[PDB]
């Protein structure tokens, strides 16, 4: 039993991290080409060293250094496969015939959902049968997020060249900011303090922050702040796909060598479960050795 | 402790007051 939710977990976060594979046709990250290579080599090193940690502590029962293993190579996996990805964007985008876009100033799927965060926290806190805890809940909800969006409308601030946009994103996020923390100062202020009065008032207090968040959103949603996709031309999908291949079939043998793992965890007396292991492992090794060889060829 | 905490949560926030 002990070593398998750590295979469980490791294999759920390979099937997530696979999808990044699927259409690799929009940057995932800020790494450059070169990053890509450097995250590519370090994690080769990383994985190399906990394979042979997964099979040693299986052999050895030593169920909490097989599980450190297991989680270890996961997180190298994951990290081989986000720069994969964007490795093959960068190069579906730099063939002539493909389009390169521009990158939008706020991601918007977390930008609505903070917005929402703080939204539905003012709501929770105003509810009338809810207890003084759930006021305080609510309240850290709200500071999670707005954290969240001051970060990324600094980082938007340092995205555009307009200085209109620029002074603006700071403005609005100053808004937010501000109005958090008279929130805060009359949640704080509740001290044996339980009665209709504070209940309205901190429903009072809520009413600057939705509207500073209303008027970010909407700011925001400026279309000239959106992002305009990349199209990447039929001849930059055919570069691309030797690193998509390569990435794909590292994957797959490692979930193999993953599901391999767990069994022979609970019981290491099985010779073929060991020739499958060492089988996918030097199938592991072969796809990143292809990989970073067609990161090398392929290379813009 | 209360403040603690809220400071833990407010992340790099002082980066936009200050500015």
């Amino acid at each position: 039993a002990p070593g398998q939710k750590e295979c469980d977990n490791a294999l759920r976060q390979l099937e997530t991290v696979r999808e990044l594979l699927e259409n690799p046709v929009q940057p995932i990250n800020d790494m450059s080409y070169f990053g890509c290579l450097d995250s590519v080599m370090e994690n080769s090193k990383v994985l190399g060293e906990a394979m042979t940690g997964i099979s040693q502590n299986a052999k050895n029962g030593n169920l909490p250094e097989f599980g450190d293993a297991i989680a270890t190579a996961s997180k190298a996996l994951c990290g081989f496969t986000e720069a994969a990805a964007q490795a093959a964007y960068l190069v579906g985008v730099s063939d002539p015939n493909s389009q390169a876009g521009q990158q939008g100033l706020v991601e918007p799927t977390q930008f609505a959902r903070a917005n929402q965060a703080i939204q539905m926290a003012c709501q929770s806190l105003g509810e009338p049968g809810c207890t003084q805890a759930q006021v305080l809940s609510a309240a850290t909800i709200v500071a999670k997020h707005t954290s969240a969006l001051c970060n990324s409308c600094r980082l938007a601030s340092a995205r555009t060249a307009n200085p209109t946009a620029k002074r603006q994103f700071v403005q609005s996020a100053k808004e937010v900011a501000n109005s958090t923390a008279n929130l805060v100062k009359t949640i704080k202020a509740l001290d044996g303090d339980f009665t209709e009065e504070n209940r309205a008032q901190c429903r009072a207090a809520t009413a600057p922050l939705l509207e500073a968040v209303d008027n970010l959103s909407a700011f925001a949603s400026n279309p000239e702040f959106s992002s305009v996709p990349a199209q990447i031309s039929p001849e930059g999908r055919a570069a691309m796909e030797p690193i998509v291949i390569s990435a794909k079939t590292m994957l797959e043998s490692a979930g193999g060598l993953i599901q391999t793992a767990r069994a022979l965890a609970v019981n290491p007396r099985d010779p073929p479960r060991w020739s499958v292991l060492a089988g996918h492992s030097r199938t592991v090794s072969d796809s990143i050795k292809k990989l970073i060889t067609s990161m090398r060829d392929k290379a813009p | 402790d209360i403040d603690q905490m809220f400071s833990t949560l407010l992340g790099e926030l002082d980066l936009l007051l200050q500015s």
